[PDB]
């Protein structure tokens, strides 16, 4: 089997092959975050007795 | 690719004020 093969030719064409490929692939992805915070906190008065 | 951005700003301010103001006067030869 080794010698010889497990199979043979009983039929086909004697013709060339041109398999060409061309695979593209992209993935972008994007994040964006702000945040912000103020706070103001004022708080003033004066007494007066005489 | 990989990019990553932080930022950070903190501000503080304090502010306080006292004020004291005390006046005497007698008069009943006396004076003060």
């Amino acid at each position: 089997i080794n010698d010889y093969g497990t199979h043979y030719i009983t039929s086909g064409s004697m013709g060339g092959i041109y398999e060409y490929i061309l695979v593209i692939d992209k993935a972008k992805m994007e994040s964006l975050g702000i945040t912000s915070r103020d706070i103001t906190t004022c708080f003033g008065g004066s007494l007066g007795i005489q | 690719e990989e990019q990553i951005e932080a930022f950070k700003s903190i501000i503080q301010e304090k502010t306080s004020n006292f004020n004291a103001a005390i006046s005497l006067k007698f008069t009943p030869s006396l004076h003060g």
